[PDB]
């Protein structure tokens, strides 16, 4: 995607894997709390950016 | 309205807490001391007794 | 914070808390692990 384009020419694509992190831990959280077991296909896709 | 051990504890440990917080001037007790006096019901006492005493006066 | 940092009043839950015991009047405390709905999801 664009995103990381950008955020490689501007430097700092750790903001980016940061913040996918934490997304990826709130969905999961969000996947824990009502009784559900395979992830999204968000999910896996902020897995493969990362 | 049940007394445990927890409770109590807590009550005099409360207790000492404030007399001691009292003595250091850490503590503000304006609104208790003048619900417990209240002048307002100290002055409707006062009439209160004036009123009786006037009436065991003229009785006689 | 420059006059008295307690004013104590007649609610005795307030003055209890501001003087440092509020759960010391509670039989037990409160956890998260006593509802069915977190139970069911472990």
């Amino acid at each position: 995607g664009d995103d990381e384009i950008e955020n490689f020419r501007n430097g700092t694509p750790d903001k980016l894997v940061s913040d996918s992190l934490l997304k990826l831990k709130r969905l999961r959280k969000e996947r824990i709390l009502n009784k559900v077991l395979k992830p999204t296909t968000e999910e896996r896709e902020l897995y493969f950016k990362v | 309205n049940n007394v445990t051990l927890k409770n109590l504890t807590a009550f005099q440990l409360l207790s000492q807490r404030e007399n001691i917080c009292e003595l250091l001037n850490l503590v503000e007790s304006t609104e208790r001391h003048n619900s417990i006096i209240n002048p307002e019901r100290q002055r409707m006492s006062l009439e209160e007794m004036k009123k009786m005493l006037d009436a065991l006066k003229n009785e006689r | 914070s420059e006059k008295k940092p307690i004013k104590i009043s007649a609610d005795f839950n307030a003055k209890a808390k501001s003087l440092g015991l509020e759960s010391k009047f509670s039989n037990a405390t409160k956890t998260a692990l006593g509802d069915p709905d977190t139970e069911i999801r472990i």
